[PDB]
RNA sequence: UUAAUG
RNA sequence: GUCUACGGCCAUACCACCCUGAACGCGCCCGAUCUCGUCUGAUCUCGGAAGCUAAGCAGGGUCGGGCCUGGUUAGUACUUGGAUGGGAGACCGCCUGGGAAUACCGGGUGCUGUAGGCUU
RNA sequence: ACAGUGCCAGGUGGGGAGUUUGACUGGGGCGGUACACCUGUCAAACGGUAACGCAGGUGUCCUAAGGCGAGCUCAGGGAGGACAGAAACCUCCCGUGGAGCAGAAGGGCAAAAGCUCGCUUGAUCUUGAUUUUCAGUACGAAUACAGACCGUGAAAGCGGGGCCUCACGAUCCUUCUGACCUUUUGGGUUUUAAGCAGGAGGUGUCAGAAAAGUUACCACAGGGAUAACUGGCUUGUGGCGGCCAAGCGUUCAUAGCGACGUCGCUUUUUGAUCCUUCGAUGUCGGCUCUUCCUAUCAUUGUGAAGCAGAAUUCACCAAGCG
RNA sequence: UUAAUUAAAACAAAGCAUCGCGAAGGCCCGCGGCGGGUGUUGACGCGAUGUGAUUUCUGCCCAGUGCUCUGAAUGUCAAAGUGAAGAAAUUCAAUGAAGCGCGGGUAAACGGCGGGAGUAACUAUGACUCUCUUAAGGUAGCCAAAUGCCUCGUCAUCUAA
RNA sequence: AGUAGCUGGUUCCCUCCAAAGUUUCCCUCAGGAUAGCUGGCGCUCUCCGCAGUUUUAUCCGGUAAAGCGAAUGAUUAGAGGUCUUGGGGCCGAAACGAUCUCAACCUAUUCUCAAACUUUAAAUGGGUAAGAAGCCCGGCUCGCUGGUGUGGAGCCGGGCGUGGAAUGCGAGUGCCUAGUGGGCCACUUUUGGUAAGCAGAACUGGCGCUGCGGGAUGAACCGAACGCCGGGUUAAGGCGCC
RNA sequence: GCUUCCGUAGUGCAGCGGCUAGCACGUUAGGCUCAUAAUCUAAAGGUCCUUGGUUCGAAACCAUCCGGGGGCACCA
RNA sequence: GCCCGGAUAGCUCAGCUGUAGAGCAUCAGACUUAAAAUCUGAGGGUCCAGGGUUCAAGUCCCUGUUCGGGCGCCA
């Protein structure tokens, strides 16, 4: 059977990127984290301390908890026979923000803009997300040349 | 002696090379991987043609001996003793194993180490000989007559490189004159124009 | 391993860090009158032989050590355990290693 | 005390 | 146009060689009384300003190496799902989407935040 | 006045009594621990994932190899310098880590997490929360905080053991420590004892019985979940047949053989597995007796010889008769 | 002698060699007794053994496990008794039997009783010599035996084989 | 009427629902406990919520492939070098003085690889978001943090409904609880083994628990799942006779 | 095959990481002897089986390799 | 765990708080023609390690580390 190590199997995972050795930026320490907000988990191998966990390794959660050199995080873990929302405490070098809610926030404040403006109007303008259409009917100007013909090309062998 | 082909023809297992884990391998049998008259240019030896597999299977070394024997002495009795060269293009390294039954049986059953064999993919060249353009035919059957120490089926080919190149015949004499390539023993020399000047300069003076 | 006789370390009654003597501790002598003595001396006496197991598989060859940390000041003089993970040789403060030096 | 051979 | 001090992203910023630096600056530089530290004022610290761009540094160049970004490789290798497809097998072909990476050939060679100068 | 008897106490005591003689296991036994943990892989790019699958490691060690702060840069290579040389000491240049961080491996680390110095004991006390294993229970390990006392640094801060992933142990009993703590029984004092809290003495079969064999004199309840014999799949091995042709055959690859290699058939051998059978399928030989196969020893008919005759080899139709 | 699968090489047997006991004893039975069997006995006896007629012998070893002897010269050693301070429960000290250790014997007690090299003037064998080790290293006899894997050992005889 | 985790048996009908041979622990491996699957009893709402699904955005990988003119471990062969050194000589007393070399070394190449290598790097996949529990305002409280009615958190009082992707479906919740804890087969991936109707895994579906048409035969294959019947029509298979 | 052990001058042995590897014999040289022996005095001689690792240091400790020697090989 | 013995020069053993002794061994002088046999002097002591009492400790006292000899066995 397999051990059952924090680290088992963390080879690759834990690892820092090519020539993306030494030193930890520092505006990933200073970013501020408030409670909340949609937060992504990727491990690092430099700061051993505080490090998540290889099951929550690229999982998505919020902040729900702040201290001085952590935040707690409410990550959904499927274990066997449901999903459960537990939450654990992950130090700053192995957290970044998620721009899936920052994203859905311009898309409501888009939206925000475009409902108070065309109210004295009246134009009725759609506000949804529209998923991809069929394409309307479209003319192709064959100008000049006919088009080229192509012809299969017969076997030869490189190798 | 040892086991009949038939066990270890085809690849079942993961590519197991001889490494730090794997130790306690018997040496190969085919050493010698080229012959013929290797200390060459290659304008002397234009012609070149491949035997090229058509089976994702595992050729043995001592298959790659013995077929190796069969091509050297076929190419001794018709172009002398320097006028070819035969080059094998599978080194074998896929160390394979041997479960000897002297009782234990199938418990603990991992195999000693008990030779070497080629992971020999389709489309891939096995062995290649380079000559003159009068010798066509006798490299035809010198290599139909390495195909007959090989399991499976290959393929003969007689290819539009020049030699043991990746250029082709037609352009490689205009490449020559233009110093786009030199000459350098088996192999050529490549020079682009990214290099210094000085290396330039040097070529055209 | 080695360890000091003089440890300057936090006090339960005092509330400050004060200096403590150090030394080993052993197991004391097991009274004939503690209840589990009494019953088993009890249960003991009679007929029926050996009533209560008698541990035999002894695996590990080592022990906890236990250092008994004495207060240094008289008012005080309190004492308490501190644990250790285990060891094979223990001495208290004696031979403090050198850097650099000629091994002969 | 030891002291064999040609 | 550009520098100094503190920085962000950490090679488009690195490395080898060559050329030019007006002004402020940055430095090289002059000494060990005091603060300080060494075998040694070489490093560190202190007190300065005779000389200098020689060097660092700044900018630029190399059919430069590296790095970043595209084409080619190539719809190639590979791969989700499908068949009473093939073949003795090995493996291969097709339907349905998705789709690479070397060699090779182009382009580029730091942007920017705060404060304070110089070119008055 | 001792043998002796009655009662205690110590020794001896399979003469006798009771009981035990772990588990996994390509049957069991022997061998190993795959029984408690850790690293890389298997593992199929979240996680999880098995075999007596592979390579390994552990029951330690450290008064520093823990915690700060400062200063340096390592392994290696080149050039040199009295003894000095492949190697003793010094200097210069290059040197992204090719060294070191105690160990097995992986990750990580360059004005550091390495080396050397200066000071210390955050390896101290106390609640709670969380992760890992997981049933979402413990133990062990760890993660953020909080309340105090502290160390270092000028300070930011760092530290409540080891740069991270392993180095360890329930109830009951015993021992130590702590509170001007509780009970010790009708009340009061003092020993003693029982409590509460924190460590320790251990169960390695590591969620933890106190445990030697033999039975061919054996027994009982079961199992084809499991071996010994037949039949099954498979064919390593045993036997048999082809392909290529370096050579043997005085001359000549193939009259007859045939290396180096390779492709197949058979269940007349041994293996491999455990599918059938343990509310029984009588276990090896020999005697007798019937039938079948050809991979043909002889006989009928034929082709080739290194077939002059004779004798003998190779191949075909061929199992009728021996 | 295994009644009802083994009549034998097994058991027994005489011969041989041991051990204990002089009776308040040796061996043994019995819940118990001033109990009982040997014993209506007394070392030419009883009880416990091993081997198995006659002839010839009975090699070496007490390291190990047994058995036995000796004992204030004595390490340990329980209960009872003695001293001890405490208010007492008490703990401490000294004294301290048998048996264990210490010191001999016993193998017709259980049992056990080697290895590697060189060496004779053709070659082998090698008497002989060197070395390591135990408590000696298997002596006299015997043997491919009822005992020998290799093994259907080698030679001769008995056979055509 | 000793015990048995072990065999055998266990007595009427219909209807409805419907499994598992798996996690962890146990002197545990023929057995239990515990989760998982199942049934029954309900309750709280409806006439917003949820999804074995896709899309739009946004993170993760280290497998397939590819690479050794990139690191590590291998590994094959030719070129050009200089004294960086040396084995044999040669003309030298000797001399980096000269000389043909042959060896390791260096520089550009070249052939073949890696489950325990990797600069790159897919397909499939795994998280999160796609609104009322959301925005925009105004003000109080704090013993926390603080050049600054600074920052953060918690309270209030209002204003915004175009239910802020596609499609589909009534949802949430609490007890009691049997049986199971021997599995097997199949496209694809894959461990050991020469291979096995062999042993052991990953995804999913079947058999077990399941009839029916076909494959002559048949626990697993193809089609397709089943109340009792009539008309029609197909699937998979066939259309000489049976 | 499984578990275990050994492998040191010429020969048979020892050896508690830090030696000049130790004892005996053999060998050679010198005395004694008329020679020989024995005896006496001197001396030579170890690839520490092989590779690697730990270590400041390895004949030993750790790993594998090549040699060798015993114990097991079982009921059916 | 309790009790009692020893650990001292290369080796075996004594040692009553005030140059550590006896024997074997080595070296150096006699003897013999010479070794060996036998005399003579000399060298060699971490008194197991540390702490305590005393003016002074190998000795007295505990604390630990090795080595026997017997007892005792509820995690
Ligand atoms: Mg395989
Ligand atoms: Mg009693
Ligand atoms: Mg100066
Ligand atoms: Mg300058
Ligand atoms: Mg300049
Ligand atoms: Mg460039
Ligand atoms: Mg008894
Ligand atoms: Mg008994
Ligand atoms: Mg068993
Ligand atoms: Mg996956
Ligand atoms: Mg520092
Ligand atoms: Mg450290
Ligand atoms: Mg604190
Ligand atoms: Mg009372
Ligand atoms: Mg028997
Ligand atoms: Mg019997
Ligand atoms: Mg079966
Ligand atoms: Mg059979
Ligand atoms: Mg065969
Ligand atoms: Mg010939
Ligand atoms: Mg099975
Ligand atoms: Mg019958
Ligand atoms: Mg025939
Ligand atoms: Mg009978
Ligand atoms: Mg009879
Ligand atoms: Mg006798
Ligand atoms: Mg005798
Ligand atoms: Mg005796
Ligand atoms: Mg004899
Ligand atoms: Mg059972
Ligand atoms: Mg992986
Ligand atoms: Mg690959
Ligand atoms: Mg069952
Ligand atoms: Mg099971
Ligand atoms: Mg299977
Ligand atoms: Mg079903
Ligand atoms: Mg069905
Ligand atoms: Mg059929
Ligand atoms: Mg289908
Ligand atoms: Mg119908
Ligand atoms: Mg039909
Ligand atoms: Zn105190």
């Amino acid at each position: 059977t397999n051990t059952k190590g924090k680290r088992r199997g963390t080879r690759y995972m834990f690892s820092r990127p090519f020539r993306k050795h030494g030193v930890v930026p520092l505006a990933t320490y200073m970013r501020i984290y408030k409670k909340g907000d949609i937060v992504d988990i990727k491990g690092m191998g430099t700061v051993q301390k505080g490090m998540p966990h290889k099951c929550y390794h690229g999982k998505t959660g919020r902040v729900y908890n702040v201290t001085q050199h952590a935040v707690g995080i409410v990550v959904n873990k499927q274990v066997k026979g449901k999903i459960l929302a537990k939450r654990i405490n992950v130090r700053i070098e192995h957290i970044k923000h998620s721009k899936s809610r920052d994203s859905f926030l311009k898309r409501v404040k888009e939206n925000d803009q475009k409902k108070k403006e065309a109210k004295e109007k009246g134009t009725w303008v759609q506000l949804k997300r529209q998923p991809a259409p069929p394409r309307e009917a479209h003319f192709v100007r064959t100008n000049g040349k006919e088009p080229e013909l192509l012809e299969p090309i017969p076997y030869e062998f490189m190798a | 002696g040892r086991r009949p082909a038939r066990c270890y023809r085809y690849c079942k297992n993961k590519p197991y090379p001889k490494s730090r884990f794997c130790r306690g391998v018997p040496d190969a049998k085919i050493r010698i991987f080229d012959l013929g008259r290797k200390k060459a240019k290659v304008d002397e030896f234009p012609l070149c043609g491949h035997m090229v597999s058509d089976e994702y299977e595992q050729l043995s070394s001592e298959a790659l001996e013995a077929a190796r024997i069969c091509a050297n002495k076929y190419m001794v009795k018709s172009c002398g003793k320097d006028g070819f060269h035969i080059r094998v293009r599978l080194h074998p390294f896929h160390v394979i194993r041997i479960n000897k039954m002297l009782q234990t049986g199938m418990r603990g059953a991992f195999g000693k180490p008990q030779g070497t064999v080629a992971r020999v993919h389709i489309g891939q060249v096995i062995m290649s000989i380079r000559t003159k353009l009068q010798n066509k035919e006798h490299v035809v059957e010198a290599l139909r007559r390495a195909k007959f120490k090989f399991p499976g089926r290959q393929k003969i080919h007689i290819s539009k490189k020049w030699g043991f190149t990746k250029f082709n015949a037609d352009e490689f004499e205009d490449m020559v004159a233009e110093k786009r390539l030199i000459p350098d023993g088996c192999g050529v020399k490549y020079i682009p124009n990214r290099g210094p000047l000085d290396k330039w300069r040097a070529l055209h003076s | 391993v080695n360890v000091p006789k003089t440890r300057r370390t936090f006090c339960k009654k005092c509330g400050k860090h004060q200096p403590h003597k150090v030394t080993q501790y052993k197991k004391g002598k097991d009274s004939l009158y503690a209840q589990g003595k009494r019953r088993y001396d009890r249960k003991q006496s009679g007929y029926g032989g050996q009533t209560k197991p008698i541990f035999r598989k002894k695996a590990k060859t080592t022990k906890k050590i236990v250092l008994r940390l004495e207060c240094v000041e008289p008012n005080c003089r309190s004492k308490r355990m501190l644990a250790i993970k285990r060891c094979k040789h223990f001495e208290l403060g004696g031979d403090k290693k050198r850097k650099g030096q000629v091994i002969q």
